[PDB]
């Protein structure tokens, strides 16, 4: 019964680690594909103008 | 010409430091997408090192 809570907490921690790793990998991939135009101006407003 | 002139030194400066930065890295950078690839590689190497 005691170790049940330990396992639950460990599972939460492992899931958190996984989520953080997934977010990091997504960001790494993102920047790999994404920095070139990141935070650049909107063409749509310019084209409308 | 004016536009180009205004942009002339900047481009050169862009190259200059780039070269230094390109030299700062063992790999030579040749394209903006290649630059982003090297950057994300550097991020992954940093993450693994930490």
């Amino acid at each position: 019964l005691e170790r049940d809570a330990l396992a639950e907490r460990y599972a939460t921690l492992s899931f958190d680690v996984q989520k953080i790793q997934r977010a990091h990998q997504a960001f790494s991939q993102f920047v790999g594909k994404h920095l070139s135009v990141a935070f650049d101006t909107d063409p749509e407003a310019e084209i409308r103008e | 010409i004016q536009s180009l002139t205004a942009r002339a030194p900047v481009w050169l400066a862009a190259q200059d430091t780039l070269n230094q930065l390109c030299e700062q890295s063992g790999e030579t950078l040749a394209s903006s997408n290649d630059v982003t690839e090297y950057m994300q590689q550097l991020l992954e190497r940093e993450r693994e090192a930490t």
